[PDB]
């Protein structure tokens, strides 16, 4: 792929997402979704191999089905109201269709399998862009249409996402599948808080995006896609492993790190609405995510795995490409708990 | 599902134990049917007869658990003359757990299910008494 | 020491929970990666959301 | 020791009074804010939870093809 | 979520098409132009909750 | 063998190189000064000075003040025939019972 | 020489200056809680001729 | 969304004109100092990742880190203070304009209030 | 409190900027200076607490714990410099940084005035401890020990977070002064039962309670010496401090909800002493003795009388000092023979006399020997339990007998008898080890001399 073509495809993905986030018309929002998917497929297929082709095929099928359901919901809403503006939807059936379509686009359970499948299939840069941006857009649509969300359906899908992400991440050994299940669990948390505070949804989105960017860029720096490949990083550049360890501790929600702020604020907000069982279950279930984060931390930094002999040549050579904003993402993902009241600025 | 739950709740707590058992059996059968549908979808059977056998096994297990829970809880509350008491729901939940253990042929599964289901059913009764809500309506 | 501390206090709280989590993790992650299977799952989920949720 | 390292009891007493006043006022404000949020979300008659409606400046009032609009 | 670039910049990208009582070619009226006009003028400026109530 | 692994090193004795070792550092001067700073600061400064500071901490708990107030109250109450310990902490006139 | 001693033993002032700065910040925090100074019913009194505040 | 759609809100405005009447954060704000600390930590981590001397190398780069963090932190603090002041303004306005919803209550003393006593024995 | 907090945050850069061979010296000297500075917190008032600012306050309960933490840091530095001779400079500095962060978090925890900030800090204490255990532990089981410790603590503490945010929503504040002054009775309801359960269970897991304590032998046995010292001396006291703080708003529900916990504490105190009688590992014996003592502290806090709280505070301070000293002695023995088996090394009285003296004094303090503050606290708790009921005396007497039995069993097994013939690498005791033992033991005797400093606010 030509660099000009790649940058124009990235620009087109961002253009689709921005069209979704600036449009006041359902047709224009659907157009933005379609443009985003159309420019996103080749990004997945950039490094051509059967795994990448299969991941792109599964992603295309899922997103096409979601777009069909979304346009059906738009049409049904138009039939009963004659309105194209994105507001509270006027038909419960259309609202259910839209909720299911946006949940499928996000990867909320039980629409999650494509997330680990595609994330394993595609490279690290593709997975980073996929997770971050393709969560960025449908959450914007949901925040706009939150006041008509069915709380029962939204919270059911959110709790399912949390449980399934925890269990899948428990089982996986592949780093990309681990990141995908982490994404599923975090999306569950965000959509669980969504029907109450879109501000808390946005706060969790920002913190999750920062932590995910830091983790993916650390993986790209170490060029490790498996647990054992990451187990050799301590013998080449031990600083990256320590930074990954503190980022993993933050992503598990351990105080006083940045990952505790979204969980804390969401639990507080849901408690304000007389919800106790759901916050307690969500808090207890995240211990699975913390467990497999800790298991990954044991293999990479807290213990020394055996290495090989060509690692001496690797010692002799130095990393060339410089990650952009990696130190900033590492600092923002661990040390911004004292800056919590800025969510009012986020309001 | 809402209609079945409404029927079960509308039947009074300590009376009409046969109707309570029937309603709980219907709820359990619906849950088992949903579980069997998801199981067939995700892990396809080797044959139509094997799929029907799996569906029947799961549905009967769930329905038996529900019937035992309803019978035990209603009869316990009736004989003890203490409605609105979580102990009856705990006894029903442990009875359902023992039924699940018998169905799966495992003493350990039966004991763990008795403990967990009894605690869960006691918590459900306490929530009904105290006004706890799982999917709380937005406010504030 | 043995019967209570090393056996039953371990069996009740920490070991049983870990076993349940491992079993559920295996159950969730044990997928053959078949779009036919999980799209049938999608159809079931859509039908359930349409009917059982009002 | 008292002269060199410590102050009188009046300082601690009155600082405690000031701290208590601040914290009590904060608690009152928090409860009142919760009440205000509940009322505003239930009624929609304040500046909060004003979900957008359709602007009436978009309506075209010019005469149409048909007299009856 | 919604960055109202149209309102900020004074642009009109889809508001012309949002409703059926807006400016139509050749002044062709909608089927329910009067009813939509009445509802919009009722619900203008009071928010979704009060508009529905 | 399954790896190219180092042999487990022999235990290192600090007394072999330095017979008069305090067990702090391999370097003799560093070890001696570590001993000196630990002993001086810890024992002398912390133990002695903090112990005498705590012993001569001013009576901010008002134990002696309470004893003197009790002496005055006992003297006054036994001089006037009043009970030494009052029956109630507060004033029943200032307390308003429900009907 | 003398330069090396300062080059090596300059870290021995960090904790003392931190203690000094902590005392200063404690004074700063105390001076913000002076809204009931000489206003409690227990310790209220008239100021001496040559003082402005009861405590600092 | 609580304060989204508030009347008179200009879209895409980080700081409106009505925020100018609030006290700006001091330059010695502890929050600003913490933002500068975050910038310094980012510079140290950058040196560590690029395998330069962590404390000595790249003084200009570390200074730029600290300065950028302080700049964005000052503006972020201004916006946060404006939003909290706006929240308090709206709350007080609603309380004042709904007296029947927020009525004053007669204050009784503990000599009149009867509280049950639970002995600890 | 900033005059104590800032010097720790300055210990950090001093550690990272000192030379390679001066880190231990500088850290020890300045830790001792900070401890001396923190000795000024003991001057407390008889009416109320020391309210420095809106964020931090000190009390007759917080002051001894803060002094104990600040005194414990340099001893941990001495032990760590003992066992980390061959480490690299960067990793030595990282270990010192972990210790400094732990001390800072503990100080802020003990002085935090709000329950939510207290929760944040007392949960932040987990990360340095977990890193220390799972990174500088000697054996394979350190990973499992860290997992058990972390998950026990977090599964206990998350419902506490939910309860704290709920209480803030209900009452308007989590400030301790406000919740103490504005406290209202807790009616007998399922919701109040479960709120009480959330708070008490979090702190009980921290204690630990009997039946929730396996993580304690796991972590204490497998942690390095400094980690073992901090885990027993201070980190076990966060649960007791929290219970003595939260129980303000949990009345009168504590009269009825405390029965299962009291029964568990008493019976498990007996059971853990009996377990100590039959331990083939010295560290495990010390850990189970810690469990028994903290069970007694739980009994005191649950019976919740002014005589019980003073005993609880005194016993917490005494247990911290004694358990730290016992762990240090066992670690010196381990550094000799590279094994934790109790019966491996014998005749250590004829091989090392002054260490035998230190063992004797530590064991005599471990059992309640008058007039030690250990006995003061235990006797106050026993008297309060006697006023509570008159069979608690039977249980306490059984526990005291078994405590003396296993303490003297450990002493006789390790020190008396004839030495192992084939162990010929037991070098004479170091000045550093002797100074560590002396600094462990002398403050305990001075506290015995002046006992009102550790009897808490109820004195
Ligand atoms: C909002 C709107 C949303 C949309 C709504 C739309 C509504 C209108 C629809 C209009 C009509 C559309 C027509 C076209 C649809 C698409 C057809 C298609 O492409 O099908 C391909 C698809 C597979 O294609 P293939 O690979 O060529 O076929 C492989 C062979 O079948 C060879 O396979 P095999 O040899 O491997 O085994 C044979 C068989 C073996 O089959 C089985 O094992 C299934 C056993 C089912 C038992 C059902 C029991 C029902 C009980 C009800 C309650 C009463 C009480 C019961 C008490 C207990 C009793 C025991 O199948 C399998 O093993 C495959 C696994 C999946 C089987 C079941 C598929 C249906 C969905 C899953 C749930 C099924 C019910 C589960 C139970 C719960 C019920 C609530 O075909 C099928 O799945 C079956 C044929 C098509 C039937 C379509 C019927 C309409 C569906 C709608
Ligand atoms: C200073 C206290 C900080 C407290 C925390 C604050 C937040 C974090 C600090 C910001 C980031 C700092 C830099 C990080 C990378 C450091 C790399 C390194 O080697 O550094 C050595 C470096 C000197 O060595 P070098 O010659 O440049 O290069 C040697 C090679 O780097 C030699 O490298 P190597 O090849 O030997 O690398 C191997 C090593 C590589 O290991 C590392 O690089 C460790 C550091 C990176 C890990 C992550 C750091 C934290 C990032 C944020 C996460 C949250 C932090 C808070 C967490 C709280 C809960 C735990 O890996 C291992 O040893 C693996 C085994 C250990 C793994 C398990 C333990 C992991 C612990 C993770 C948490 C650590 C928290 C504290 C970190 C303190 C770092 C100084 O010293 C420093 O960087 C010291 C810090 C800066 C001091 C500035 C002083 C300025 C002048 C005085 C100012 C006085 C106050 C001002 C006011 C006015 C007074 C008058
Ligand atoms: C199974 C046998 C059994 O029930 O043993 C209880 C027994 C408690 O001692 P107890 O002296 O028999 O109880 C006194 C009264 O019978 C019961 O006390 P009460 O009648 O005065 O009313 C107070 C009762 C109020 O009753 C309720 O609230 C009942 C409603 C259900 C509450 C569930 C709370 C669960 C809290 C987390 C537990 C994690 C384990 O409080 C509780 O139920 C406290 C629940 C927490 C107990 C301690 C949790 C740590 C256990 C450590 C070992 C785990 C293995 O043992 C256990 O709870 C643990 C071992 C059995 C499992
Ligand atoms: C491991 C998990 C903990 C293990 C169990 C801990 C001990 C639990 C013992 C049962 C509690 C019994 C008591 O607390 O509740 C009684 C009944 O308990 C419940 O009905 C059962 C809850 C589930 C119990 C599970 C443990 C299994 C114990 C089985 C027998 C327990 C009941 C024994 C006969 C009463 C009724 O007491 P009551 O005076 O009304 O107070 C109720 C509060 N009110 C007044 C507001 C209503
Ligand atoms: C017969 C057998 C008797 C054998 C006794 C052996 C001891 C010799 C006799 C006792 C010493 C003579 C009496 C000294 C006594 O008076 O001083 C004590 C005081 O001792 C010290 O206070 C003990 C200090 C304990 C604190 C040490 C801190 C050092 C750092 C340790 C940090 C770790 C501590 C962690 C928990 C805080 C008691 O206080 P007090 O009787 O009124 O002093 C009178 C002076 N007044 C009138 C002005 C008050
Ligand atoms: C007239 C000539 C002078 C004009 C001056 C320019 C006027 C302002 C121009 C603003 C830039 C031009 C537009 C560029 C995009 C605008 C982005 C921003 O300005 O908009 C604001 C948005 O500001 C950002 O949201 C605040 C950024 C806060 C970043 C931190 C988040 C808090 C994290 C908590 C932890 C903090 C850790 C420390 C961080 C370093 C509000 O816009 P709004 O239309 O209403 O948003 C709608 C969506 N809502 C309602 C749901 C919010
Ligand atoms: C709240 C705490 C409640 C405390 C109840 C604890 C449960 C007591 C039963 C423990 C003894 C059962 C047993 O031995 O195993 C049962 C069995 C065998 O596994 P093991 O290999 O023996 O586990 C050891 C793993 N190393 O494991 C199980 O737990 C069975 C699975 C449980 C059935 C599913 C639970 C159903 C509950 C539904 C609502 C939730
Ligand atoms: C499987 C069975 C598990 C049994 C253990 C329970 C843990 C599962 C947590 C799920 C919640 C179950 C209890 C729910 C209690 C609850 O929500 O109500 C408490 C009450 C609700 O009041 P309202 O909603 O306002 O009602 C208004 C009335 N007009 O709110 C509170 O007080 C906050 C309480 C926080 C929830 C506590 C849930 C856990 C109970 C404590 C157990 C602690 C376990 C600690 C683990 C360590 C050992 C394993
Ligand atoms: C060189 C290496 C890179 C690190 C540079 C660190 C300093 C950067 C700032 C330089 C000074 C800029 C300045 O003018 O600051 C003044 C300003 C407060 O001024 P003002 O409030 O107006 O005056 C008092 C009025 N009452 O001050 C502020 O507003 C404070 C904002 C900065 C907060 C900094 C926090 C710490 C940053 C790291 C310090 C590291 C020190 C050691 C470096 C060693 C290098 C080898």
């Amino acid at each position: 792929m030509n660099p000009i073509i790649y940058t124009t495809l990235i620009m087109t993905v961002m253009s689709g997402t921005m069209l979704v986030m600036i449009s006041s018309h359902w047709l224009l929002i659907w157009i933005g979704f379609e443009m985003n998917l159309l420019a996103m497929i080749p990004v997945l297929m950039k490094n051509f191999n059967p795994r990448a082709t299969e991941a792109a095929t599964k992603y295309f099928l899922t997103q096409a089905t979601a777009s069909m359901m979304l346009m059906m919901a738009i049409i049904i809403n138009l039939l009963y109201s004659g309105q194209w503006t994105i507001t509270k939807m006027f038909n419960p059936v259309a609202m259910t269709m839209m909720t299911m379509a946006l949940a499928m686009k996000l990867g909320l359970s039980p629409f999650h399998f494509w997330v680990p499948e595609v994330t394993q299939g595609i490279s690290l840069q593709a997975g980073l862009l996929l997770l971050t941006w393709q969560k960025l857009a449908p959450l914007s649509v949901l925040c706009q249409i939150s006041q008509s969300i069915n709380p029962n359906l939204m919270l059911t899908m959110a709790m399912l996402s949390i449980l399934i992400g925890g269990w899948g991440g428990l089982n996986q050994t592949q780093l990309r599948k681990i990141m995908a299940y982490s994404s599923i669990a975090h999306m569950g948390w965000m959509t669980a808080v969504l029907p109450y505070n879109t501000t808390m949804t946005i706060l969790n989105l920002l913190i999750y995006i920062t932590m995910t960017l830091a983790m993916f860029m650390l993986l790209i720096h170490s060029s490790a896609t498996t647990t054992l490949s990451l187990s050799h990083t301590w013998n080449k550049m031990p600083v990256i492993t320590s930074l990954m360890m503190v980022t993993l501790l933050s992503m598990g929600g351990l105080p006083p790190l940045s990952g505790f702020m979204p969980k804390w604020m969401i639990i507080q907000e849901m408690t304000k609405n007389e919800s106790i069982i759901m916050p307690t279950l969500m808090a207890m279930t995240a211990l699975l995510n913390l467990y497999f984060y800790m298991r990954l931390a044991y293999s990479s930094s807290l213990t020394m795995f055996p290495s090989t002999n060509n690692m001496k040549m690797k010692w002799q050579f130095e990393h060339t490409k410089q990650m952009k904003l990696l130190p900033t993402m590492i600092v923002l993902s661990t040390l911004v708990l004292p800056m919590t009241p800025a969510l009012s600025s986020l309001n | 599902a809402k209609t079945l739950l409404h029927k079960y709740s509308d039947i009074p707590e300590g009376t009409e134990c046969h109707r309570k058992a029937y309603a709980s059996t219907s709820i359990g059968g619906a849950t088992g049917l949903i579980v069997s549908a998801y199981s067939i979808a995700l892990k396809p059977p080797a044959s139509f007869l094997e799929g029907v056998a799996r569906t029947g096994r799961y549905t009967f297990t769930s329905a038996a658990i529900g019937a035992i829970f309803g019978l035990t809880s209603c009869i316990s509350a009736q004989v003890r003359e203490k409605p609105d008491d979580p102990l009856n729901y705990f006894i029903g939940g442990c009875a359902g757990g023992l039924t699940l253990g018998a169905r799966t042929r495992s003493y350990g599964i039966g004991a763990a299910a008795c403990a967990y289901m009894g605690l869960t059913a006691a918590l459900v009764k306490m929530g009904q008494l105290e006004g706890w809500q799982v999917f709380a309506e937005p406010k504030v | 020491s043995s019967l209570l501390d090393l056996i039953w206090l371990e069996t009740i709280l920490p070991k049983t929970t870990s076993f349940i989590q491992m079993k559920m993790s295996i159950m969730v992650s044990n997928q053959k990666g078949l779009i036919k299977l999980y799209f049938l799952s999608f159809l079931i989920t859509i039908m359930i959301s349409m009917t059982l949720f009002n | 020791i008292a002269r060199t390292f410590y102050d009188g009891p009046e300082k601690n007493y009155e600082k405690t009074m000031a701290i208590l006043q601040i914290e009590a006022e904060k608690a009152e404000l928090r409860l009142k804010e919760l009440e205000v949020r509940r009322l505003m979300r239930a009624r929609g008659d304040g500046p909060w939870y004003q979900y957008p409606t359709i602007d009436k400046a978009l309506i075209d009032h010019s005469p149409k093809t048909t007299p009856d609009n | 979520p919604f960055f109202d670039v149209q309102k900020r910049l004074g642009l009109d990208l889809d508001r012309w098409m949002t409703i059926q009582s807006a400016e139509q070619p050749h002044k062709i009226p909608g089927r329910c132009h009067a009813f939509e006009k009445e509802w919009i003028e009722c619900a203008h400026g009071i928010g979704g909750i009060r508009a529905e109530k | 063998i399954r790896l190219q692994e180092d042999p487990d090193p022999e235990d290192e004795n600090l007394y072999e190189k330095n017979p008069d070792s305090h067990g702090y550092d391999k370097d003799p001067i560093v070890d001696l000064w570590n001993m000196r700073v630990v002993f001086f600061f810890g024992f002398s400064i912390v133990l002695v000075l903090g112990s005498t500071f705590v012993a001569y901490l001013p009576d901010y708990r008002m134990q002696e003040w309470a004893r003197r107030e009790a002496e005055r109250l006992v003297k006054y109450r036994e001089a006037n025939g009043l009970p030494l310990m009052e029956s109630n902490c507060f004033d029943p006139n200032k307390i308003q019972l429900p009907e | 020489n003398v330069l090396q001693i300062v080059r090596d033993h300059w870290v021995h002032i960090l904790v003392p200056v931190g203690f000094v700065f902590g005392c200063y910040l404690d004074r700063r925090s105390d001076e913000k809680l002076t809204a009931f100074r000489n206003k409690s019913l227990l310790f209220k009194r008239e100021l001496r001729p040559n003082e402005e505040v009861t405590w600092k | 969304t609580m304060m989204s759609g508030r009347p008179g809100r200009v879209p895409l405005q980080f700081l409106p004109n009505e925020a100018r009447s609030l006290p700006p954060p001091k330059l010695t704000d502890p929050r600003l100092v913490y933002m500068g600390f975050l910038g310094y930590c980012s510079g140290l981590i950058d040196n560590a990742i690029r395998r330069r001397p962590v404390v000595s190398a790249g003084l200009h780069r570390q200074l730029l880190y600290v300065t950028s963090f302080v700049f964005f932190g000052y503006y972020l603090l201004k916006r946060q203070d404006y939003m909290y002041a706006l929240r308090d303004h709206d709350m007080f306005a609603y309380v004042k304009s709904h007296p029947e919803d927020f009525p004053e209550k007669d204050k009784k003393t503990y000599g009149e209030i009867l509280e049950e006593f639970h002995p600890v024995r | 409190m900033l005059k104590i907090i800032i010097p720790t945050t300055m210990l950090l850069p001093m550690t990272w900027m000192s030379k390679h061979n001066m880190i231990w010296i500088n850290a020890t000297v300045h830790s001792l200076l900070i401890s001396l500075i923190s000795l000024s917190l003991l001057n407390q008032l008889g009416e109320n607490s020391l309210n420095f600012s809106l964020t931090f306050f000190s009390d007759s309960l917080s002051a001894p714990l803060l002094v104990l933490t600040t005194w414990l840091l340099p001893l941990m530095l001495m032990a760590s410099q003992s066992h980390l001779s061959k480490e690299t400079t960067t990793r030595k500095k990282l270990y010192i940084t972990m210790l400094i962060l732990l001390q800072l978090f503990l100080i802020m925890t003990f002085t935090a005035t709000e329950l939510i900030l207290f929760y944040i800090l007392f949960e932040a204490t987990l990360v340095p401890t977990l890193i220390i255990i799972t990174r500088w532990g000697n054996q394979t089981e350190r990973l499992n020990a860290g997992l058990y410790f972390l998950f026990y603590t977090l599964a206990g503490s998350l419902p506490l977070l939910v309860a704290l945010v709920y209480i803030q929503n209900t009452t308007g504040s989590l400030n301790f002064l406000i919740i103490h002054y504005w406290s209202h009775p807790l009616s007998n309801s399922w919701s109040n039962i479960f709120m009480w359960l959330a708070c008490i269970m979090a702190f009980m897991v921290k204690m630990p309670l009997y039946g929730l304590h396996l993580w304690l032998p796991k972590a204490h046995v497998e942690a390095p010496i400094a980690g073992s010292m901090v885990l027993a001396a201070v980190l076990l006291k966060l649960g007791g401090y929290g219970m003595m703080r939260i129980t303000t708003i949990l009345n009168p529900l504590t009269n009825y909800m405390a029965y299962p916990f009291l029964m568990l504490s008493m019976w498990g105190m007996i059971m853990t002493s009996s377990i100590c009688l039959r331990q083939t590992d010295l560290k495990s014996l010390i850990a189970y003795s810690s469990v028994s003592h903290m069970a007694l502290v739980i009994v005191a806090i649950m019976i919740q009388t002014p005589w019980s709280f003073m005993g609880a505070t005194a016993l917490m301070i005494a247990h911290g000092l004694t358990s730290s000293m016992l762990f240090c002695l066992a670690n010196t023995n381990y550094e000799r023979v590279h094994s934790r088996t109790m019966i491996l090394a014998r005749g250590l009285q004829t091989l090392l006399p002054l260490m035998a003296t230190w063992w004797l004094v530590a064991s005599l303090t471990n059992l309640a020997l008058p007039p030690s503050i250990n006995l003061i606290g235990e006797l106050f708790i026993i008297t309060a339990s006697f006023s509570w009921s008159n069979i608690t005396i039977i249980l306490m007497g059984m526990n005291m007998m078994i405590t003396a039995l296993y303490s003297l069993y450990m002493l006789i097994t390790t020190q008396r008898g004839k030495y192992t013939h084939h162990i010929n690498n037991i070098k004479p005791s170091f000045t550093r080890e002797n100074a560590l033992m002396a600094l462990h033991i002398l403050p305990l005797l001075l506290l015995t001399l002046n006992p009102k400093m550790i009897l808490g606010p109820l004195y």
